[PDB]
């Protein structure tokens, strides 16, 4: 019956950037709030309680402010270690709530994304069902936009969508956009398309064949 | 339903600085997304800007990291770009671009005349 | 809809105010017999304590002037002889002082109008002599039970405000009255003992109740809610000392919806506000009785204010019934400790009898005091058939029903564990009332006599069955099916009720009376069994030593020295017991001198608090053989001096 | 030093039960409060029950009140959550976190500071099995002697743990490993990519060996350019 709404769903600032994330509550709750940090594959280790106490052994570069029903965790200078996503929970009663949590990114130089076609293997042939997927690669940032078509056809449920963790070597991204269609489903028309719209682009890219 | 507008101009010099600006008018910008993109001969249609709603980030082009400032103004719906040490390889026109998608996955479809600049 | 239905209420509480009004001076003519009875046998009709409180209404409108009376009543030597006792603080006579203000100018004004207020004419009663009975608004006791029954028929519309409030519809309201109605008879007693101190403070208390009600539900504030809470509570004070008991629980009620977070701040700064200034008006007014100190009311006040003051310093508490039990602990411990603290501390030594017939009930605590209240069967426990007859109305299943399913709802619209100093929980108005109710309950069942504040709170809780918050066809046309199943097991009650008459008098008090009249002298002393000695006093208008408002300190020593002529003493010893007290006549009866329940005839009271002198013959046994006898040989020093048909004895101090 | 340990998570079936344990070393248990928390891929934080072991209060959330149970027991320093009627979306990772107990609360609960690594477990109608193993070559249409990507996929398996490799680790130029998606059937499939630089796609016939432990596979395709 408590919960907690936060704006900053994903934020992105360079090393050494001050970055504030907001935390509000729709009920009144005083000071029995918290901040969290997690690490992909990792538990989570505590903050700050009290929004202003600062815990023991976590560096002194996060700082806890409240103002009402309004809190406020703050890093000065941010870090390559502080790199991980954070999460506002509230202990004042007995639904304990967390927040939405956000993701704090690194900036780069964005890059046009690169994108390949790949029909079904000779495999797809004999398993009575096929796939056309599209492997786009080096971009950034995190939103974009793949889309499939056969003949101009839009489509709604059937595609899957894989992407993968921040690169460690340019910092980019990289998706695999599948879609799948039985044996009867795929002698239909020859033509099969892949668009994909990014923010960083201002016409489609658009990778068609012809089967 | 949506247009926009951009101002200034003048035959440029290298070395100088320029106050670029582009106004929509009849539609907000609290709300939509905006981005700067560049049309050169031989190379047109390339990424220049991009900043979403506030200023949570700002992207700029590979060989313009730093080079370009971008001011807005949500009660004027205007953005302003600042621009010094101008090198001659800013011959283009200049295209405030609007993405109708809330997604920021980048649905421009307003282009506009922009603003030309040629140096030298 | 809102003025017409706001007026509607208003006309209808003021209907049933004057139907009850109506409903009770039927009950007392019929019960009484005034219309045809002398102004000295409506005297004699007031019995025990009531004959007390009239005697000074009569002191009063007969004294050459209003100053002159109240001087009387004040600096009073005459009720206990010996010393100089100020009865206004002593009794609670306030009710006498302003109805005889109000009565001379009246009567005054009467005679320059020429208007005829008052009409009567000469009235036979056959074997005695002719008297006089007297009608109108211009007799004085018309007057005093006038203004006795027109307060006590606020009583109903104060119970139709309260079933609308708590309930927020006029069905509430209707079922409130209806059952108070049909309870008449268990409700109030003003009808048989108009004079009493309860029948002029419950209206207020009321009142006052009605108006914390309506404060609380829309959570009002300011000065002129101190005025209101103020304007009720100080008369209620004046009058009945007992109130302050009464304004303990409500005090103790109120705590247990703050601590809850059902009240705000403002509200309770008022309401605790009101209460002071109330206790100080009232302090004032009372000279200063330093029994209004050490009571449970002064210390409550205090506690309560200090518990609210301190109330934001503990906004950030969670847990709520860590928050519940501090504020508890600080209420008892604040309270009891400024109660002994001021008790056994400054050694104000207030009055305990409240706490010593509890003690007896409970433990074996005897007491001859405590033996003369027990055995009064209106200090006793309630009886089944109370219990048997508030069933039959159905009363009891119905505001069972309705405070079963307001715990239901409270409990599954609030979180138990954890608050929020900042949100208010709403519907704290009828939790007070049930609190109120649950501490009235228990003084009801405790000791008989208080269910006349159990009765009309058991109808104000069951006026909740109306609440549409906790389909619209289906609900209008149940709660008609309750207002009528409700008329048919309330209208024999209300038949039977106004179909019994009292018994016709005795003539053997009339005939004591008259040889007290013509045979003593006027400044003779008196001194007797406690419900003679008020009558002796009202007519006859002689001194007397012991009277039956025994509660406070300076008569109860006493009566245990009157009560000696009952016990084994020896006659010596009783007559110089008499001879120092100084009184020249003691009257007594027959069925005083009684012999199966045991430890309620003095002859057996006298052996708990005196067994060194059981086996000796006791004086009682004395008395019924000196009177058939008709000589006075065995008693040397004691003269029987009236004697008529064995019932009336008075002996005279030699 | 005190810490916390967690066990019993794994793979069930729907429609089952399942007990899981926390136990903590240095300081006693029933002077503290434990919580359960779940992590679901790509979700929040929630927490799910509460237990203080001084006197037995424990509170649960009503999106899974009346079907999970915790019974923390103070002579083993351990705690248990048993778990029945498994749903649909009780996969995701739980935590054994640490709180002050809810009698001394007062002013609200502490902040979970000692938390536990977690364990995760799975609920899948489906059985386990073997990956498919398919070739991906690109177009010559498109990005023909610059840029070019060799895929290999995985189809169909049992569970999530399934590692790809390329020519025994020695390509690793743009090598990208995607995760597993769970489709409707309840299998998973994920695929491996990798940027071949120019030289007609490096003149080799590529090879991609694929492990697997719960079924021990080890298949070894082979990928070569249109």
């Amino acid at each position: 019956d408590i919960q907690m709404t936060q704006s900053p769903s994903s934020l992105s600032a360079s090393v050494g950037d001050r970055v504030t994330i907001t935390c509000r509550a729709s009920q009144s709750v005083s000071s029995a709030v918290a901040w969290y940090q997690q690490k992909p594959g990792k538990a989570p280790k505590l903050l700050i309680y009290s929004a202003s106490s600062l815990y023991s052994g976590v560096p002194s570069r996060f700082s806890g402010s409240r103002s009402g029903t309004d809190f406020t965790l703050t890093i000065s200078s941010l870090q390559p270690e502080d790199f991980a996503t954070y999460y506002c929970q509230q202990g004042a009663s007995e639904p304990i709530t967390f927040g939405q949590g956000t993701k704090v990114e690194i900036k780069r130089t964005v890059a046009a994304p690169s994108v390949f076609i790949f029909p079904p293997s000779d495999s797809q042939l004999k398993s009575g069902t096929a796939s056309v997927v599209c492997l786009l690669n080096n971009f950034y940032p995190r939103e974009a936009k793949v889309q499939w078509k056969v003949d101009n056809a839009l489509q709604s449920g059937n595609s899957q969508e894989s992407v993968t963790e921040q690169d460690s070597k340019d910092s980019t991204y990289s998706l695999s956009s599948t879609l799948t269609l039985s044996k009867a489903d795929y002698e239909k028309h020859k033509v099969y398309a892949c668009e994909v719209t990014h923010q960083g682009l201002s016409s489609p890219v658009t990778k068609s064949f012809n089967r | 339903q949506v247009q926009l507008q951009e101002s200034g101009g003048g035959l440029v010099q290298p070395g100088g600085s320029l106050r670029l600006s582009c106004a929509a008018s009849g539609r907000t910008i609290s709300r939509y997304a905006m981005s700067w993109f560049r049309q050169a001969p031989g190379k047109e249609r390339e990424f220049v800007a991009v900043a979403r709603r506030s200023g949570d980030g700002a992207f700029y082009a590979d060989s313009v990291q730093g080079r370009f400032t971008v001011s807005r103004d949500d009660a004027k719906n205007t953005v302003y770009l600042q621009m010094n040490s101008l090198k001659p390889e800013d011959t283009a026109v200049y295209y405030c671009a609007i993405d109708s998608d809330t997604f920021y996955s980048g649905s421009y479809d307003y282009w506009g005349q922009g603003t030309q600049v040629t140096v030298s | 809809y809102s003025q017409t239905w706001l007026a509607s209420v208003v006309i209808i509480g003021l209907l049933v105010g004057y139907i009850n009004y109506q409903h009770v001076y039927t009950l007392f003519e019929n019960d009484k017999h005034f219309s045809h009875l002398a102004d000295f046998e409506r005297e004699m009709a007031y019995r025990t304590e009531m004959g007390l409180y009239y005697s000074y209404y009569k002191t009063i409108i007969n004294a050459p002037s209003f100053l002159e009376g109240v001087q009387e009543i004040t600096h009073d030597t005459v009720t206990e002889h010996g010393h100089e006792i100020n009865t206004l603080n002593r009794f609670n006579l306030y009710p006498e002082v302003i109805l005889a203000f109000l009565y001379r100018p009246f009567r005054a004004f009467a005679k320059s109008a020429n208007w005829q207020i008052e009409l009567c004419w000469q009235v036979n009663r056959g074997e005695l002599r002719p008297v006089e009975s007297c009608e109108g608004i211009g007799n004085p006791h018309y007057f005093y039970i006038t203004g006795v029954f027109i307060v006590a028929g606020t009583v109903a519309s104060s119970i139709f405000y309260l079933g609308v409030l708590v309930s927020d519809s006029i069905f509430g309201g209707f079922l409130s009255v209806l059952c108070f109605a049909f309870n008449h008879g268990e409700a109030t007693r003003v009808q048989w003992t108009p004079p009493l101190r309860e029948s002029f403070a419950f209206p207020f208390i009321i009142g006052h109740i009605a108006i914390l009600t309506f404060v609380i539900k829309y959570k009002k504030s300011g000065h002129s809610m101190i005025l209101l809470l103020t304007s009720m509570a100080v008369p209620a004070l004046l009058f009945w000392q007992f109130t302050q008991f009464a304004f303990f629980t409500q005090i103790c009620s109120i705590f247990l919806a703050f601590s809850l977070d059902l009240i705000p701040f403002s509200t309770a700064k008022t309401v605790i506000h009101s209460h002071i200034i109330s206790f100080l008006i009232g302090f004032l007014l009372l000279f200063g009785n330093e029994m209004m100190i050490t009571a449970l009311y002064f210390p409550s006040i205090l506690a309560l204010g200090m518990i609210i003051y301190i109330s934001p310093l503990l906004s950030n508490l969670k847990f709520r019934p860590a928050y519940v039990l501090f504020l508890a602990i600080i209420f008892a411990s604040i309270t009891l400790g400024l109660k002994i603290g001021l008790s056994k501390g400054l050694g104000i030594e207030d009055d305990a009898h409240i706490f010593d017939i509890l003690r007896s009930k409970f433990t074996s605590f005897a007491n001859f005091h405590t033996r003369l209240y027990t055995c009064s069967a209106e200090f006793d426990f309630i009886q089944y058939s109370t219990i048997e007859k508030l069933c039959g109305t159905l009363l009891i299943p119905l505001a069972l029903i309705s405070l079963v399913t307001f715990v239901f709802n409270f409990v599954k619209n609030t979180n138990l564990l954890w608050r929020n100093s900042e949100e208010i929980g709403e519907n704290g108005e009828i939790l007070y009332n049930v609190v109120q109710l649950c501490c009235s309950t228990v003084m009801a069942f405790l000791i008989m006599r208080l269910k006349l504040f159990m009765t009309p709170h058991l109808c104000i809780v069951a006026a909740l069955f109306a609440n549409s918050k906790l389909s619209k066809t289906i609900r209008v046309s149940a709660l008609v099916g309750v207002i009528a199943i409700l008329f048919y097991r309330g209208i024999p009650n209300i038949r039977q009720q106004l179909n019994v008459k009292g018994e016709y008098s005795n003539p053997d008090q009339e005939m004591l009376f008259d040889w007290i009249q013509h045979n003593t002298k006027q400044d003779a002393v008196f001194a007797g069994t406690m419900p003679v000695m008020a009558n002796v006093k009202l007519t006859t208008l002689r001194p007397i030593v012991n009277h039956p408002h025994y509660e406070h300190v300076g008569i109860r020593e006493r009566t245990l020295k009157v009560y000696s002529m009952f016990s084994k003493k020896p006659i010596a010893e009783v007559h110089k017991i008499m001879k120092e007290m100084g009184v020249n006549y003691f009257v007594f009866q027959l069925m005083n001198c009684s012999n199966r329940r045991p430890e309620c005839v003095y002859r057996g009271m006298w052996d708990e608090e005196d067994p060194k002198n059981s086996g000796r013959t006791a004086l009682c046994d004395l008395w019924i053989l000196a009177a058939n006898s008709k000589d006075n040989s065995r008693i040397a020093p004691f003269k029987i001096v009236y004697n008529a048909n064995r019932n009336y004895i008075v002996l005279k101090i030699l | 030093e005190v810490q916390l340990v967690e066990s019993g998570g794994g793979l069930v079936q729907p429609g089952g039960s399942l007990r899981l344990s926390c136990a903590a070393s240095g300081f006693n248990i029933s002077s503290s409060s434990i919580h359960w928390v779940r992590q679901a891929p790509g979700k929040g934080l929630e927490w799910v029950a509460s237990i203080s072991s001084s006197y037995g209060y424990t509170s649960y959330a009503d999106s899974v009140k009346g079907r999970f149970t915790i019974s923390a027991d103070t002579s083993k320093n351990t705690a248990y959550l048993q778990m029945n009627s498994l749903r649909a979306e009780d996969t995701a990772v739980y935590y054994c976190a640490r709180s002050s107990s809810v009698y001394w609360s007062w002013w609200g609960y502490s902040a979970f500071d000692y938390w536990g690594q977690g364990t995760l477990v799975t609920v899948s109608s489906a059985s386990t099995k073997g990956p498919s193993v398919f070739p991906l070559a690109p177009s010559s249409k498109s990005t023909s002697g610059g840029t070019a990507a060799l895929g290999c996929l995985v189809k169909d398996y049992f569970p999530e743990p399934v590692t790809v490799s390329w020519n025994s680790g020695a390509l690793t130029s743009g090598v990208h490993t995607f995760p597993a998606v769970l489709q409707s059937s309840g299998l998973y499939s994920l695929s491996s990519v990798v940027t071949v630089p120019s030289s007609s796609l490096g003149t080799q016939t590529y090879i991609c060996n694929v492990n697997h432990k719960p079924s021990n596979t080890k298949v070894d395709k082979k990928v070569e350019p249109k």
